[PDB]
């Protein structure tokens, strides 16, 4: 349903805000596997996520 | 372009005839993929919900 998607956008986007905000919780060692392909460090991890 | 056919050898040509065509040389994406309906509803705000 639409409903559910709309949380799952809206819901993981403020996870990844917080995650990432002062002291990231996740090291630089994963950082650099999940942006081996140019992509930005956040939205590497939004993906790995999903 | 894969099989190395040009256009007019190929016009009478029915789709599984292509298909199989294109299987022999290697070719895997010969096919169309359904996609997937979604639900959604409007809230009731002043108005009939859709």
């Amino acid at each position: 349903t639409s409903g559910s998607i709309i949380n799952h956008a809206n819901n993981l986007n403020k996870v990844i805000n917080h995650v990432f905000a002062d002291k990231p919780l996740i090291s630089e060692t994963m950082l650099k596997i999940l942006t081996i392909d140019g992509t930005t460090g956040k939205d590497g991890y939004r993906n790995w996520l999903d | 372009f894969l099989t190395n056919t040009t256009y007019d050898i190929v016009n009478n040509d029915t789709i599984d005839v292509l298909k199989m065509k294109l299987r022999n040389q290697g070719w895997p994406f010969v096919e169309r993929y359904n996609a997937v309906e979604i639900d959604m509803s409007v809230e009731p705000l002043r108005s009939p919900g859709q």
